[PDB]
RNA sequence: GGUCGGCGCCCGAACAGGGAC
DNA sequence: GTCCCTGTTCGGGCGCCG
């Protein structure tokens, strides 16, 4: 029946009270769907009939079940919500078929009507009131309150979660080396026991959760392969993700490109080399879910190459604790990496993608640091532990980079990969004045007001320039200052400036940009032998500043 | 039969609202066990979720160690705790202590335990044990006792701290005790040996008045002072005096009576870097002046003791970092520079830990006081790797910058 | 057509701090 | 007061799980 599991004691943020509002208007179906349910847990110890001292009341609907013809029966209880206290919730993410070791026993329960076998606290009970018609408009209709979690109100999930711990304590106490996966009321229950030892302790289990008001139906995935779980198919030695089905348009709205880009990024757990950047670019400057975006030829491409991407099969394998992580990434361009993470070779625990871009500029180095990063804590919550890295960049590019650098930066250990392209810093900065080098004394600066600027600079040899600029900025004018120098000077040349913003910018060596500007001195950068910028205070009347 | 002292958060301040972030798996089978065997003696135990606050809970293991211990992250509740344990129930800092010769940290974290905590504060202590994989929902403890960590818990056990330190005190007058958190300052000016023996002797009376112990000896006195320095050439650039102009420049918002005009001149016409240009007899004066000026120490330069402190710290390069105490932008209460620490030559993260540790430690022994740290790291760097380095019991508070270094300021 | 909790990815907008005119 | 770097912190959308 219902669980004798002690009720939860919740409450009401202070001041506020229970919910009024009016049932939404419903389909025949549903309603009678509905009358059957209600009917039913009122028989069952589930659901009560209220009188007319009940004040509150809130909408229900009802959904269906995947591949099924049962209905699960919801409640809006948005208003409720929001003047419910406040929960700590206990799901704090979500299980991964490459975190599971090998055992040689594996069975998969599921509880049966889970959250309506687990008590509501008496005195909060009053506030779960709905109301449902016989007929949308020939007769009143019965109206009830909830004896146990409802679905749709925002302290089931935690209140189940946590009741379902407390439940299998006791069991999991007393039986130390039974390794129970339990996410909300699925139960994945794996041992190193045979065949029929696993079964009697399953058995056992059952029982258990049935002296708790929790039952197994027999949708319990016997120990036969492959398992139906978390999304994915268990077979012994191999798991895969279930079928993924890609959009298919003629005409693309944004609402479908969001469920493509979705797609795609659970596929990128196991499929290696799924990219994103081109289709999800067109997500930037859109307003309706609706509104229709014609697919640029570059964004056609990456779909055209995920999509037999995801024509070669592929499975990932279970995890063998006495055997390293690796984790080898590379790059893809555009500021695109992805990775596998596997312990033999060929045979990926899982793999991934990292895309994300962090401030205006940056640069190769900076950005597989934070894939390194992003990897690492994957892997912490997956397996408890940091893989050993294969990097695509040498050991002297990150010794320079890092030793050079003023911010504090790391990567644990990690062996070279000679997997191109390479990972490298496209130029360096002199730490000395460049001796018989020209020197450029450069400055720029704009009318706030008017936005009209200067940018120029001063030669050691006489040569001078001063260029107009229109809609510009003081920042603009100091980048283009240094532009100018760069444009007009020798393989070899020192340059001064007062911009510490602009400075700043170039010596962390970036080599991408969201400024036209920045790249274009990146790419002058690129092309000198030898350049040393230097920066003096303004005010001071040094050379032409 | 012991009676427990009401707390009450700051009043128009919630609870502690802080996610769990994932850990190792050595970190969590350390944290199981410690909470299991805390639960079974009554020093923690179970909750649910309907307790809406949540701190962060890892493990570390002190300096040569071996032996894991539970830490929880409690800034959040301590910043909200504050009026209770800096005010009503302040510990006194004794300004004596900076000036011993030796100082050695004792750890009596445990001790704590002995005492009930408020029931109606436990709610507000509670943390979440993650698994591995999210196995499980995460397991949920509150604490019934005294919790390590929090700035209530040495506040509150300070009257029996001073009632079980009070013969030892009265034999050896001379020693300053102080404590802070989960630990215990004893600083003497005995000669090293009589002093560890001393450490040893406090260490058995704390035995036997029922608190264990888990070196970890100071010297104030050879704390460095890093200061601002010019260099000396025989020959000078164009590219030397610029950089010795905006060092002076940088210098004068902490030397008011620092100037560059004379030096300025010499930079005038737009010259070639690498030029080589005679100092003028004026320049020379001027530079000479000024190496004078940065001998002296800054004016008007008092600890404010209701301000906060602020530790900055810049990466220096080749293993060695600088870093600077204040209260006031350019009112440095202290500077310093460390180098050579573990992780030298080798890793970022774990000498910049180290340094925050050093910083800290310093900042309690001198003024009772953490600081709060700008870093010199990107967030999510630090984030990664820093509790794997951690060493500590308490946690600084700390934010994030991103300064390049245009002027060589704190070294040379 | 419509509810909840978690985790992933992306977009956005505020707010705090800090520099530079 | 603009311009332009660190960081919060809340909102939205899609995917996936229950
Ligand atoms: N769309 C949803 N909205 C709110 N709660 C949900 C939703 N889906 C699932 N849940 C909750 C309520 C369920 O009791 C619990 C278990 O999920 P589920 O196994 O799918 O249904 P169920 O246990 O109630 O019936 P069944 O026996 O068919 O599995 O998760
Ligand atoms: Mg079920
Ligand atoms: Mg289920």
């Amino acid at each position: 029946p219902i669980s004798p599991i002690e009720t939860v004691p919740v409450k009401l943020k202070p001041g506020m009270d229970g919910p009024k509002v009016k049932q939404w208007p419903l389909t025949e179906e549903k309603i009678k769907a509905l009358v059957e349910i209600c009917t039913e847990m009122e028989k069952e110890g589930k659901i009560s009939k209220i009188g007319p001292e009940n004040p509150y009341n809130t909408p229900v609907f009802a959904i269906k079940k995947k591949d099924s013809t049962k209905w699960r029966k919801l409640v809006d209880f948005r208003e409720l919500n929001k003047r419910t206290q406040d929960f700590w919730e206990v799901q704090l993410g979500i299980p991964h078929p490459a975190g599971l070791k090998k055992k040689k026993s594996v069975t998969v329960l599921d509880v049966g009507d889970a959250y309506f076998s687990v008590p509501l606290d008496e005195d909060f009970r009053k506030y779960t009131a709905f109301t449902i018609p016989s007929i949308n408009n020939e007769t009143p209709g019965i109206r009830y309150q909830y004896n146990v979690l409802p679905q749709g109100w925002k302290g089931s999930p935690a209140i189940f979660q946590s009741s379902m711990t407390k439940i299998l304590e006791p069991f999991k106490k007393q039986n130390p080396d039974i390794v129970i996966y339990q996410y909300m009321d699925d139960l994945y229950v794996g041992s190193d026991l045979e065949i029929g030892q696993h079964r009697t302790k399953i058995e056992e289990l059952r029982q258990h959760l049935l002296r708790w008001g929790l039952t197994t139906p027999d949708k319990k995935h016997q120990k036969e392969p492959p398992f139906l779980w978390m999304g994915y198919e268990l077979h012994p030695d191999k798991w895969t993700v279930q079928p993924i089905v890609l959009p298919e348009k003629d005409s693309w709205t944004v609402n479908d490109i969001c469920k493509l880009v979705g797609k795609l990024n659970w596929a990128s757990q196991i499929y290696p080399g799924i990219k994103v950047r081109q289709l999800s670019k067109l997500l930037r400057g859109t307003k309706a879910l609706t509104e229709v975006i014609p697919l640029t030829e570059e964004a056609e491409l990456e779909l055209a190459e995920n999509r037999e991407i995801l024509k070669e099969p592929v499975h990932g394998v279970y995890y063998d604790p006495s055997k390293d992580l690796i984790a080898e990434i590379q790059k893809q361009g555009q500021g695109q990496w992805t990775y596998q993470i596997y312990q033999e070779p060929f045979k990926n625990l899982k793999t991934g993608k990292y895309a994300r871009m962090r401030g205006a500029h940056t640069n190769d180095v900076k950005q597989l640091t934070e894939a390194v990063q992003k990897i690492t804590t994957e892997s912490i919550v997956i397996w408890g532990k940091t893989p050993k890295f294969k990097l695509p960049i040498q050991k002297e590019t990150w010794e320079t980079w890092w030793t050079e650098y003023w911010q504090a930066t790391w990567i644990p250990e990690w062996e070279f990969v000679n997997t191109p392209p390479l990972v490298k810093l496209w130029y360096q900065l002199e730490k000395e004045p460049i001796v018989g080098a020209e020197t450029f004394y450069v400055d720029g600066a704009a009318n706030r007001e008017t936005k009209l600027g200067k940018a120029g600079y001063v030669t050691n040899k006489g040569r001078q320039k001063v260029v107009p600029l229109t809609n510009t900025t003081n920042q603009k004018t100091e980048l283009q200052a240094i532009y100018l120098a760069l444009q007009d000077s020798g393989l070899e040349v020192n340059i001064v400036t007062n911009s510490q913003y602009a400075l700043g910018i170039i010596q962390a060596q970036p080599d991408k940009s969201e400024s036209e500007l920045v790249n274009q001195i990146i790419e002058q950068l690129i092309k000198k032998e030898k350049v040393y910028l230097a920066w003096v205070p303004a005010h001071k009347g040094i050379g032409g500043n | 039969p012991i009676e427990t002292v009401p707390v009450k958060l700051k009043p128009g301040m919630d609870g502690p609202k802080v996610k769990q972030w994932p850990l190792t798996e050595e970190k969590i089978k350390a944290l199981v066990e410690i909470c299991t065997e805390m639960e079974k003696e009554g020093k923690i135990s179970k909750i649910g979720p309907e307790n809406p606050y949540n701190t962060p809970v890892f493990a570390i293991k002190k300096k040569d160690s071996t032996k894991w211990r539970k830490l929880v992250d409690f800034r959040e509740l301590n910043k909200r705790t504050q009026d209770f344990w800096e005010v009503q129930l302040g510990i006194p800092h004794p300004a004596g202590l900076k000036k011993k010769k030796s100082v050695t940290v004792l750890d009596v974290g445990d001790a704590y335990f002995s005492v009930p905590l408020d029931e109606d504060f436990r709610k507000y202590t509670a943390f979440t044990i993650p698994s591995i994989n999210n196995e499980t929902p995460g397991i949920r403890y509150q604490y019934n006792v005294l919790p390590q960590g929090w700035k209530g818990s040495p506040a509150i056990f300070q009257s029996s701290m001073t009632k079980i330190l009070e013969p030892f005190k009265k034999q050896n007058p001379d020693i300053v005790i102080y404590q802070y958190m989960d630990d215990l300052y004893v600083g003497s000016d005995l000669e090293i040996g009589q002093h560890r023996t001393k450490i040893e002797e406090l260490r058995q009376h704390l035995l036997r008045w029922g608190l264990t112990t888990p070196g970890y000896e100071l010297h104030p006195d050879k704390w460095t002072v890093q200061p601002i320095v010019l260099p000396e050439k025989d020959s000078w650039t164009v590219n030397d005096i610029q950089k010795l102009v905006g060092k002076l420049n940088w210098a004068s918002q902490i030397y008011p009576g620092i100037k560059v005009r004379q030096l300025s001149k010499l930079l005038r016409g737009t010259k070639a870097l690498t030029e080589v240009i005679p100092l003028t007899e004026e320049a020379e004066l001027e530079l000479a002046e000024n190496r004078e000026i940065l001998k002296e120490p800054v004016h008007g330069v008092y600890y404010d003791p209701s301000k906060d402190l602020i530790a900055e710290i810049q990466k220096q390069g080749q293993g060695q970092w600088t870093y600077q105490i204040y209260q006031e932008p350019f009112k440095n209460l202290k500077t310093g520079k460390y180098a050579r620490m573990r992780g030298a030559h080798t890793n970022d993260v774990k000498q910049l830990t180290e340094a925050v540790q050093k910083i800290t430690t310093e900042s309690i022994v001198i003024w009772g006081k953490t600081p709060k740290f700008k870093l010199p790291i990107q967030k999510e760097t630090w984030e990664t790797w820093w509790t794997e380095y951690w060493q500590a019991t308490w946690i600084p508070e700390w934010e994030f910058v991103n300064t390049p270094p245009l002027v060589k300021l704190w070294y040379q």
